[PDB]
């Protein structure tokens, strides 16, 4: 997905111009922000998740969606989740959205 | 010179009494205004709360009960009672109706 | 959970301390050692707020066992104490029921 | 008179103290609460209707001098006055005039005021307009 | 805040015609009497 | 405090 | 105040290990580490909440959902997700969201 | 709300509701309290007629009517409408207020009055919707749903009533 | 005389456990758990096959609804304590009491309301205008039966099986005494 790599290179690109105001109060060389963004940026392609530039209890390779929710409502049994700001991760392929309607039926 | 309506008086009288019409203005409507902002915590416990207050405290020395509710956010009745067993409240004084730490513990 | 609810005594005010030693010395039948207070509040060393304690006038110092006891503002504990306390009194303000009871079981009975 | 007063003053009565103005003031108890608010209310322009009756029922209907002396019905009007309903707020600073400002709250309709009785034979009367030949249809004496 | 109880149209109302229906102009006596029809003239 | 509720002639 | 849950992502989930990487080559403060990652859950909010604008819905069956600590918790079994497009097969999908009302 | 409908010139719950601030739960719960107050002090210490009943839709219909400024004749036809309106299930458990509204608006189409559907629900605060709807299940009931005297007259006919 | 016998529709049943629960662990270490203390201070729990919603809250009380038997309730009350056994609190089955029991049923005839309004003042009490269904207050048994046009009747109030029988049968003359037409 283009829009995954195109956020993705804006998440690098601001924790490591917004990080090296505290490296300088910690007396850090400036090497550092380059091995910094070395090692991640081999670690994202290493991963390989998309185009780069470079019971009755509780109980990568398993899918996993992280996000926020705006209202979450049901009908007996039929759950209406609104979602907000989130990434998503399926079968190894990683997505982005602003919103996400997610109903299911409660068996 | 005064104009005279020209109307059927039974339509000019429809918004006139027993209407079944719903008012539709929000001019001074200061009932409404203060129903939306509504919000209740749940008794966040005691361990924690007892130790906010001699912070709250150490910041100014005579603290209001109305201000400690809306710094605190806590039920009145349970929060009373904390606040009690730590403080107390000059009525008689200059700055009455104010609560403030008692002296064994203000003066240490 | 429970043994983690009792957070650190590295609380932000030492006030607090001295507050909940003075709740807990109340709640004893017999005064209670400092080792008893020690392994309350994790502070072996002679902290602050122990010493506070003493400056405090409801807390009466043993130096016999070296112990602190819950002192009360009337020391009644039987009707002949508490009838000369009575009659001791220069003036006709009664003394409150509320503080009587606080260090003695039974005071209604 | 009665035409005089009907058409001019009632209009000029209402024009001297049509504007009542509340004002709730800062009433500083902490910095997030610093607003001073202004209500409004006005009274424009006034509308006589011709004259009715409304029965128990609720249903208003057109009232003739004829049925009215028969019904012990008062021969009245309704009267109606356009109201314009503005508020005002503004940030009051200790130690300075405020500057109030419209919020955007300006309503925009007739209220009822009572009924005014009506002479017979008025501009405001069914019978000025009546001929000789309506007056006998109306069982009104020419 | 409702209009239609803030203002309530019986003061104008019950004013006018207690006024008229009796004597009593306010809130002079005798400024209302009942028309004569014995005749014409009257 | 004041009346926090006046009338401005 | 902005959620640490972004760390469990691919994205943060890399980070982790980037950081500790360095770490244990002792390049790094381990205080150090932890400012920048409070700083990453900031940058991560702003821009996921500015630049995107696709659409997602999943259809399915729930077989798991909790609730705790304003953290909504569910897993959605034999669901079809599309994109803005293409429809997705998935097995089991778990779902992470907080309340959208940043609290504070 | 108790005392109009003992005079004969019941009002609606919206109607009191319009003036006096008050939820359904409060005041619904509260006469149906007083209600059984009055009942038991009555037989004990009449109170209640056909008229207590809480459809009671013929005694709205010449208010409505009134608000709409239709003239007294289609009134009459709404009335007698509204009367053979509760012989048709599917509207017979319809609220009185819609009952009386929709036999209002098929007779104001029925005298061909240039007032539409939006006019009759906004004066009345009745749904368009709800309008349209009632009217559908009452256009298949028209031959029990108009006065023969006027039809057999010629003042309205059954042809110029729209048809879905 | 009827010949249909009305269909129990909800059993709601109340169990104690007379132990203190932690009900932040419980949400954390359950299946299918809502616990949300800013609206209510209890942690929900739903079992699937029994298709039952428990009301667990931190003084040991518990109220089970959605059950269509009397001893299907019993089933899932059980359930829902071996459940909380197997978290490690202390939790044993205790009095079980039915405190209501829901009953729908049809007698395919139209029901004149205007009629039992009148007919029966008391115990009627009909407002089509809030809600279309006309509500009778049996005496004896004190049953409250919500009559629709429909012909449709619900019985609620009944805390054992032979009494929500007993009201249908008793109210089964007055109301084909009323039928439309």
């Amino acid at each position: 997905n283009a829009e995954a790599s195109r956020v993705y290179e804006i998440i690098v690109e601001s924790v490591v111009n917004e990080v090296r105001e505290d490296f300088e109060n910690a007396g850090i060389d400036e090497q550092t922000l380059q091995d910094l963004k070395n090692i991640w940026q081999k670690k994202l392609t290493e991963t390989k998740v998309t185009t780069f530039s470079w019971d009755y209890l509780i109980s990568p390779d398993e899918n996993l969606m992280l996000c926020l929710y705006d209202k979450v409502t049901r009908t007996k049994a039929r759950w209406k989740c609104s979602l907000k700001d989130g990434v998503v991760t399926i079968n190894r392929n990683d997505y982005t959205f602003q919103k996400a309607q997610v109903e299911a039926e409660w068996v | 010179r005064i104009t005279t309506l020209d109307e059927t008086v039974g339509v000019t009288m429809s918004h006139t009494g027993m209407s079944m019409r719903s008012d539709n203005s929000n001019f001074l409507k200061v009932g409404r205004e203060k129903a939306k902002s509504n919000i209740k915590s749940i008794r966040m416990p005691k361990k924690e709360i007892l130790d906010y207050l001699f912070k709250l405290f150490d910041e100014y020395d005579y603290w209001s009960l109305k201000g400690l509710k809306e710094r605190t956010r806590q039920p009145e009745a349970h929060l009373k009672e904390c606040l009690d067993k730590v403080a107390t409240l000059v009525k008689k004084g200059p700055y009455a109706f104010k609560y403030t730490l008692r002296p064994e513990y203000k003066k240490l | 959970a429970l043994q983690a609810n009792q957070t650190d005594i590295s609380k932000s005010h030492d006030s607090s301390k001295l507050l909940w030693a003075t709740e807990y010395i109340q709640k004893k039948g017999k005064p209670v050692l400092v080792n008893e207070l020690l392994d309350y509040l994790s502070m072996k060393k002679d902290d602050k707020v122990i010493e506070l304690l003493k400056k405090l006038d409801r807390i009466e110092f043993d130096p016999k066992k070296g112990t602190f006891k819950y002192l009360s503002t009337y020391d009644v504990h039987s009707p002949s104490e508490l009838l000369k306390l009575l009659r001791s009194q220069v003036t006709f303000k009664g003394i409150s029921c509320k503080d009587l009871k606080d260090g003695w079981p039974q005071c209604d009975e | 008179s009665f035409n005089q007063f009907v058409d001019y003053t009632l209009q000029d009565i209402i024009c001297e103290d049509s504007t009542l103005i509340l004002e709730q003031l800062a009433q500083h108890t902490t910095e997030s609460d610093n607003i001073s608010r202004k209500y409004e209310i006005s009274f424009g322009k006034i509308y006589v209707t011709k004259p009715m009756v409304n029965e128990s029922d609720g249903v208003t209907h057109a009232l003739y001098p004829q049925e009215a002396r028969l019904r012990n019905l008062t021969y009245s009007s309704g009267l109606f006055v356009d109201v314009k309903k503005r508020t005002y707020e503004a940030i009051d600073v200790p130690g300075r005039e405020l500057k109030y400002e419209l919020i955007a709250e300006e309503s925009e309709g007739k209220v009822f005021i009572g009924r005014l009785p009506i002479m017979l034979r008025s501009k405001n009367c069914y019978l000025s307009e009546a001929t000789e030949s309506d007056l006998y249809k109306l069982k009104e004496c020419p | 805040f409702n209009m239609k109880l803030a203002i309530n149209a019986k003061t104008i109302t019950s004013g006018l015609k207690y006024a008229l229906a009796t004597g009593n102009w306010g809130e002079r006596a005798g400024v209302s009497q009942v028309l004569n029809r014995y005749t014409y003239s009257s | 405090l004041r009346r926090k509720t006046r009338q401005l002639k | 105040g902005y959620y640490e849950l972004y760390r469990r992502s691919t994205i943060g989930n890399s980070l982790v290990d980037a950081l500790d990487t360095l770490i244990s080559d002792g390049r790094i403060e381990a205080s150090l580490a932890m400012r920048v990652l409070e700083t990453f859950d900031k940058v991560v909010a702003e821009t996921l909440k500015d630049n995107t604008q696709s659409k997602l819905t999943v259809k399915g069956n729930l077989d798991t959902y909790g609730f705790c600590d304003d953290v909504w918790t569910f897993i959605v079994k034999n669901c079809q997700v599309t994109v803005e497009q293409s429809v997705i097969s998935v097995d089991k999908l778990r779902i992470v969201a907080c309340n959208s009302k940043k609290s504070e | 709300l108790i005392g109009c409908r003992r005079a004969e010139v019941a009002r609606t719950f919206k109607e009191i509701q319009s003036l006096i601030h008050v939820k359904t739960k409060e005041f619904g719960k509260t006469l149906n309290i007083m209600k059984n107050i009055l009942r038991g002090k009555s037989e004990d210490g009449k109170i209640d007629t056909d008229n207590m009943s809480g459809a009671q839709n013929l005694t709205y219909i010449p208010r409505f009517c009134s608000h709409l400024g239709l003239p007294m004749q289609v009134t009459t036809s709404a009335e007698y409408t509204a009367k053979k309106c509760k012989e048709i299930k599917e509207i017979a458990g319809k609220s009185p207020i819609t009952i009386a509204v929709v036999s209002i608006y098929l007779n104001i189409l029925l005298f061909q009055i240039p007032i539409t559907a939006a006019k009759v629900g906004q004066t009345l605060q009745v749904t368009e919707g709800t309008i349209k709807s009632g009217y559908k299940i009452l256009y298949e009931h028209r031959d029990k749903l108009v006065d023969p005297q006027l039809i057999a007259n010629g003042v309205v006919s059954l042809d110029n009533l729209p048809g879905v | 005389t009827s010949g249909i016998v009305p269909t129990l529709q909800n059993i709601v049943a109340t169990v104690t456990l007379g132990c203190r629960l932690d009900l932040k662990t419980v949400a954390l270490h359950a299946r299918n758990a809502e616990y949300n203390p800013k609206r209510f201070a209890a942690v929900i729990m739903r079992i699937r096959e029994p298709k039952t919603t428990a009301l667990i809250f931190a003084s040991g009380k518990m109220v089970v609804t959605g059950a269509k038997s009397e001893d299907d309730s019993k089933l899932a009350s059980r359930k829902y304590a071996r459940i909380i056994q197997k978290i490690g609190f202390a939790a044993k089955f205790t009095d079980f009491k039915i405190q209501n029991i829901v009953g729908s049923c049809d007698v395919k005839f139209p029901i004149r309301l205007e009629g039992l309004a009148f007919s029966h003042g008391t115990f009627s009490s009909y407002e089509p205008e809030l809600f279309p269904g006309l509500i009778y207050r049996m005496v004896k048994p004190k049953i409250v039966l919500l009559i629709f046009v429909s012909g449709k009747i619900v019985l609620t109030g009944a805390k054992q099986r032979e009494e929500i029988y007993q009201a249908f049968e008793a109210i089964y003359p007055v109301l084909s005494e009323f039928r439309k037409m």
